């Protein structure tokens, strides 16, 4: 029987670890807390029992590490909508992309 | 405020279960399979 | 255990089969006991007995 | 955050209060005569007779 999180994360699996990489989007894989996002440097000063930090609406801001307790900031990738400014084609094919 | 309480009702929904299992998709991703995943996909789907 | 064929009666729910090692557990409830042998369905989510 | 955007508008603060300074330079400079048609200039007692 398992509960799936009640606690902090005890019961690991037999994958090998992954060398940590500063400020690049990667998919990180958090004790089975699999998301995406950049891995900054954080100046919030967690008390030693939290092992994740929680932003609103179950998503999951800050969290940290195995192996070294050295505190990560959890920010989404770069994102956004595309535009385009056109001035029809019956003038002509000249794009702006917004 | 009637704008910022419908956006945060909007980004505070995203938590509801809609019956499924889990309400973040990507554990449910990590811990099913697609063929009695999509089950709770399409239930949390329905919902958003 | 998965890989061992001495079982017959894998049949997990919640967390898929295949898909085991990768999540990190937080608390395994590894509980054990002998039962009567069509008592198989019993053992199940919601069937009663 | 999980993809809702808020769009700018497309005239700034600055530009409506552009637009709000040039309604009121004209109704002190014209009275009603600025909405109609081309703006004619009215001493401000005179206007207000
Ligand atoms: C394209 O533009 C020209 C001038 O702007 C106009 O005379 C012409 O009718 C336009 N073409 C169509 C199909 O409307």
């Amino acid at each position: 029987s398992f509960e799936l999180l009640h606690a902090p994360a005890t019961v690991c699996g037999p994958k090998k670890s992954t060398n940590l990489v500063k400020n690049k989007c990667v998919n990180f894989n958090f004790n089975g807390l699999t998301g995406t996002g950049v891995l900054t440097e954080s100046n919030k000063k967690f008390l030693p029992f939290q092992q994740f930090g929680r932003d609103i609406a179950d998503t999951t801001d800050a969290v940290r590490d195995p192996q070294t307790l050295e505190i990560l900031d959890i920010t989404p990738c770069s994102f956004g909508g595309v535009s385009v400014i056109t001035p029809g084609t019956n003038t002509s094919n000249q794009v702006a992309v917004l | 405020n009637q704008n910022a309480q419908a956006l945060n009702t909007l980004v505070k929904q995203l938590s509801s279960n809609f019956g499924a299992i889990s309400s973040v998709l990507n554990d449910i991703l990590s811990r099913l399979d697609p063929p009695e995943a999509e089950v709770q996909i399409d239930r949390l789907i329905t919902g958003r | 255990l998965y890989n061992s064929a001495s079982f017959s009666t894998f049949k997990c729910y919640g967390v898929s089969p295949t898909k085991l090692n990768d999540l990190c557990f937080t608390n395994v409830y590894a509980d054990s006991f002998v039962i009567r042998g069509d008592e198989v369905r019993q053992i199940a989510p919601g069937q009663t007995g | 955050f999980n993809g809702l955007t808020v769009l700018p508008p497309l005239l700034t603060d600055e530009m409506i209060a552009q637009y709000t300074s040039a309604l009121l330079a004209g109704t002190i400079t014209s009275g009603w005569t600025f909405g109609a048609g081309p703006a004619l200039q009215i001493p401000f007692p005179m206007q207000m007779a």
